[PDB]
């Protein structure tokens, strides 16, 4: 009925890191504006924000104990598989269910209306939005987002993972801690850890939707900046 | 392959 | 320490699980004849959809869903539940999947059938990773049940209902593992994580199908119903 | 639409 000092420690560090990275990614992008500059400018305002997110995410993945111990090659495989999913998770934390827009700057809120004027298809927008809604309802707290992101990164079955066995083993104490933590902070909800894992299943499918969207961009004569391009094309 | 990312991993 | 309800439900569920896989003639396997193998698989595929639907109809709760949502769920589960059935019928000594009772297929037979390796390997890999988990008949039955009631499936009109139906099945699988194997607390999590894998294998399967559009190869109209965009 | 499914469902 209580965590271990180790588990208490694992969680705090992870929370500290997220706070550290979420701050540090706050220290300016192509502002939000119809013309043909204006439109391929909104494309700009988004992809740039996407860059920032990817950074905060790589930044955060390095501080997750045990990650930088893998081959540099596996490190690439993992972030490549993980980044969009961690992005959608973070996006969920920014979601207002009352008005159905996501916040990104501080007082800047985007409707799915806006997502559209920014070059994104509805086949993409509505799923993102509905995941953000459902995920939001689940009411994860700091410890839980943090553990869940660590757990997602150490997914052995990602494409190209050269050392799955090491990866599965890194994940374990993380799945273990999440398991305990949810047992203690919500004892009678014998299902929360399950509901939590169920979200990874949803992310995996979302990953593929995201692929659809990225590939849809080509025929549209629109390029991703090299970083995004680097991990998505 | 994967240049800029490889950079971010190495920074610091 | 499974409740009265739970144990009976699993029993009836494994009942139907065989009472549906026991329940046909297909175009024979060749000894151009690749065009005769493509026919052969698709027909095994179609048979499985038959089994999967009939199974679903006997899973308690399913028929409380409206028709459209039954469609929506089965549409997305079908490939997934197949792949589960395909691992459960994997023989590791032979390295072959076996589909009716004697038909035996190796990673190679699948090439002459006309699939590229990008699908053919993850399928077998998956069948192996499930061997390492060693599930018994009740566990597949529950897992399959849980897969069907995936509320995030596209076009579901009643997400909340679908999730409520999935709930008792996840409770049951949770106990049954806690009991059946008490010291391995990680087994359950590791099983749900197979659901994450299936969604990927689902995409791989979409990618394989779209490839046929180009390789000149049409699915029977009833499979195309389910898998084409 | 989805007639394999619809029919398999209505059947019996
Ligand atoms: C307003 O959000 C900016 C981008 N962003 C940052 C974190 C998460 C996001 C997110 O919107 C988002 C994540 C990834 C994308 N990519 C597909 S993209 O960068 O290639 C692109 C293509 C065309 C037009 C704009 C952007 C788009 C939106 C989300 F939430 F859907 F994941
Ligand atoms: C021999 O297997 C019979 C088909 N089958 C039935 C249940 C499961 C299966 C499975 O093999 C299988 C599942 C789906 C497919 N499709 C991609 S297909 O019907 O469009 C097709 C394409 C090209 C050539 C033949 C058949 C193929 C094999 C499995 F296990 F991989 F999922
Ligand atoms: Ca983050
Ligand atoms: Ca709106
Ligand atoms: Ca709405
Ligand atoms: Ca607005
Ligand atoms: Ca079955
Ligand atoms: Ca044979």
């Amino acid at each position: 009925m209580q965590l271990t000092a180790a588990q208490e420690l694992m969680i705090q560090q992870l929370v500290a890191a997220q706070l550290q990275c979420n701050k540090r990614s706050f220290s300016k992008v192509t502002p939000w504006p119809q013309s043909r500059d204006a439109r391929q400018q909104r494309f700009a305002h988004f992809t740039e924000l996407a860059i920032i997110s990817v950074q905060e995410i790589v930044d955060f993945a390095k501080q997750v104990p045990g990650f930088l111990q893998l081959g540099r090659e596996d490190q690439i495989a993992l972030l490549k598989a993980s980044t969009i999913e961690i992005m959608l998770l973070e996006t969920a934390r920014r979601y207002n269910h009352e008005t159905e827009c996501i916040t990104f700057l501080k007082d800047f809120t985007y409707s799915k209306d806006d997502f559209h004027r920014a070059g994104l298809q509805v086949e993409f927008i509505n799923p993102i939005f509905e995941f953000s809604r459902a995920m939001r309802r689940l009411g994860l707290d700091d410890a839980e987002y943090a553990l869940l992101i660590a757990i997602n990164i150490f997914s052995a079955d990602r494409p190209n993972v050269q050392e799955p066995g090491r990866v599965e083993a890194l994940q374990q104490p993380y799945v273990e801690a999440l398991l305990s933590y949810t047992r203690i902070k919500r004892p009678q909800d014998q299902l929360r850890f399950p509901r939590m894992l169920m979200k990874l299943v949803s992310l995996r499918t979302l990953s593929s939707v995201h692929s659809e969207q990225v590939f849809a961009l080509r025929l549209q004569d629109k390029k991703l900046p090299p970083l995004l391009s680097e991990i998505w094309d | 392959d994967h240049q800029l990312l490889r950079y971010l991993l190495d920074k610091d």
